[PDB]
């Protein structure tokens, strides 16, 4: 049985990895994993990166034997703030996140001007709903300890990963108030 | 033209289509063949959710390509 | 004699794997190991994570022939801050650390509130008494370069690993001081 | 039901008990049988040090299981 | 609707409940099944104490959610 | 063809690797790299340091099949502030950067004395063309949150990596105005 | 004609491997190896650690048929910062490296006090004169993200591997300035 | 002398141009090649929207640069 | 009670001591075995050089502990 | 003495020279063998671009060292 929904996961992966960082839902997931190997995933985060860490989290997830673990995954996403994935996996329908792929690749090709133009601090408060908490609390720590560009850069990185339905819109809302710049460059 | 569709069970279905068809049309044919309603149907190609409105030509589906079918689970 | 007490070590390897990060006692264990196997570890720690690194440290530990190596191991544990563990192996009695497993699973299942609620710094000093030094100067670099959540997350890791007899008490008091939060949550 | 107790020496001894027995009792059975005092006895099951107060069922220790005894020198 | 309750010993039990039910019911069913008195029971979901007066729907407990019992 | 310019690139990799920190060109290179490898480059920077990160960025760079990747790399270099490396690589002629290698070892030899003598806040603005932008705003934040010491030391780190034709001259001008005593200690 | 130096190389092994990290002189050695297999050695460095990675580099070193490989290897050592190993290998006499083995074992034995006592910053500048660059900036990235002890820990690791004739002295000189640590306890 | 039109999705087209050419020329050449009017088209190079009036040399675009066209 | 003393060369001796014994005792005892005068001897335990006046128990040295000898 | 130069094409050219020779001389000898004018020639040794004025002895280039030839294209 379980194989059916895991298989639904297995075919339907790759949106997950490019949308997900396991560490947060790791904080949530402790009992379903051996206390060990959670660190494998984390060490993979700081070694290879969050995405590769995610695909490893998938490798470990899919092998999961015991019981009830699926709604564990779902609840983990939900309670950590990854919404559109909880939503999308409960309904198995991702169209939203794909229209996101549109705005995502747009940003990726537009990244440098984002870097120079933007001050990651003023706008973060506003589009914070669109981000994870650990996420939000970084950036500021980054541009606090490194610089406005580095911060912004990581901001983009976190944005490309976000599963939130409207985030390009709320972003546009956040700059269309604060000064302007990308208000003329970023459009919907 | 001919294409492949892969259910979660692993079995593969072979369908005759054209570039002009819209994913909704294909969904209508898959409903017509195996009985799964179009609403509940979700097709994947090369790791992308396929949109009902667009066409196979837009996603660049040539002859003998493979879509994976997924279903809406469940109650 | 030696084999008997190795069999005693290996018998419950187990606890060790999840209570110890070998790099610190490597700092201490240096003359007894080839540099190659010390280097194997840390690659394992920084790749696979601390636990697997520990279980490996165990494989290599068990391989030790040369005179006095064990009391060496002990002096290393005592001197690294792993005192509460050395106590238990010198007497070969771990009951305390199991009682810990009680309060540990308490945290492990309860992690999210720790994540959001706690500011690791004030309390780090107090349960800095309660943790190993590397852990202590770390978590600072973490919550400094990543932010308070990451620090807290790691704090949980360091606590889950802690061998200190009373550490949940030390924590409970340390929080019963700073603001409240878990004071309404973490009790025993 | 019957279970195993495994010394570091490699020798393996079998104890016949029921889940209702207490680990103290088990330790006592080892004292009465093999001569080892209860103090020195330390029983481990599946990588968990066994508590004296607990019972056999509490640890989910079924038949033909292996407990590891260790002593302190 | 039906959900899970996980003891520290590792044993896992499932309770039949409804979203409108109050923790009184759940704690009571666990009491009925395994014998744990209502006073010492503390159920946790996603690291949060479930309040006796509150119901499942406000706290967002879906089918097959997992509570951890502690005491 | 492509292969010639790839191996011709590799022929020079020593200079590139030691003159470049890839994260900036990550801002630019976005559409040409997979996110996996982009984050990897970043993780190698943040774990092992900029040189290995660069060497990996090269390792990944050459692997690029798709067309225009080269002038992509170049435009990224030019537009990122790495101009003068771009210059030298576009003509495949590096002499300038080597004359730099001279003044570079000079600086590294007085680095402690420099570190102690120089106040980054005042001089940095002038030699801003001489550094990458992140390098500039990194260090404002340093001597702000760490101290003047770190600011200067890091200033040296970023300056030693500099690809600017004339930077020792520009440096001498920028310091020879504000104060300075160390002006007698630098030179032609 | 070639086998002769292959045989002498075979003899002076074990001195080589415990003194060497291969990936750096690989950055230099490109034309004699597969562009691949460099990755083998690299994966071995980050998997097994630098020494075993080196013994593999040795396995590969000896088997090399193609022209110029030896003096190529030498040039690789020299230009990579491995000079003094290079000296001894070009002259086939290791006197210095063994006198080093003396001070190396001393440090190995004083490692814990080293860990606690040392702040790897000021000293890195001076014994940056004493180390390979990749290592140094690694040391910094470590204590930047992992804390001061971890950094130092890597510092001792790198020092034991160091082939520089006078490095214990330059350490002592670097230490007698800013007395502050085991300048008494480290003597030469 | 030639540079690129990379729809945000996957298509890549190659255009032949001169350093003196104006963005108008490029978009018009894009109209000639792919058939899309200049109206909906937005060309971006290094994260900057290109204005029709300016020229290629003015924006510092050499051979095999990628301005991406996007819509 | 018994302990071990290991020079950096890799060499080894086992010393018979009492918990109350003083480092002077040990250094002289090492001289008694290996011939090195107490003057030239430097003992280190867990990365700390041991001073003549203190005793073994002060430094927490139990049975089968290992001191490192250093020369000149 | 003898040296090696590895063209980007992969060919390895073998040159017969003296330590006293200048990089200019070398480039001219390379023109003599492969025909490439010195103007487009760029030689690198161990990741350093070689300056025309300096000599092999000045660069510590011994027998059987390998230079990489590069061109302007």
């Amino acid at each position: 049985m379980t194989t059916e929904q895991r298989r639904s996961l297995q075919a339907f992966q790759d949106y997950i990895r490019k949308t997900l960082d396991p560490t947060y839902i790791l904080s949530y997931m402790a009992p379903w994993f051996r206390e060990e190997e959670v660190q494998y995933i984390q060490a993979e985060k700081n070694n290879k990166g969050p995405m590769e860490a995610a695909t490893l989290f998938l490798k470990f997830l899919l092998e999961l034997q015991e019981e009830g673990w699926f709604r564990g995954f779902l609840d983990a996403l939900d309670h950590a703030g990854y919404s559109g994935l909880y939503e999308a996996i409960e309904s198995w329908d991702f169209k939203k996140i794909e229209k996101l792929e549109e705005y995502r690749l747009l940003l990726k090709r537009l990244q440098p001007e984002f870097k120079t133009r933007i001050i990651p601090t003023d706008i973060i408060s506003d589009l914070s709903e669109c981000l994870i908490n650990q996420e939000c609390e970084e950036i500021l720590q980054i541009c606090s300890t490194k610089g406005m560009m580095a911060g912004a850069e990581k901001l983009v990185e976190c944005l490309l990963r976000s599963d939130k339905e409207n985030w390009p819109k709320t972003l546009k809302l956040a700059l269309e108030k604060e000064r302007n710049k990308f208000s003329e460059l970023w459009i919907v | 033209m001919q294409i492949f569709v892969k259910t979660l069970t692993g079995k593969t279905i072979t369908l005759e289509v054209e570039p002009s068809d819209t994913i909704e049309n294909v969904k209508a044919k898959i409903q017509d063949k195996e009985g799964i309603p179009p609403d509940q149907q979700r097709l994947i190609f090369a790791g992308k959710q396929l949109e009902d409105g667009r066409t196979l030509s837009d996603y660049n589906i040539q002859k003998e390509s493979t879509l994976h079918l997924v279903l809406r689970l469940r109650g």
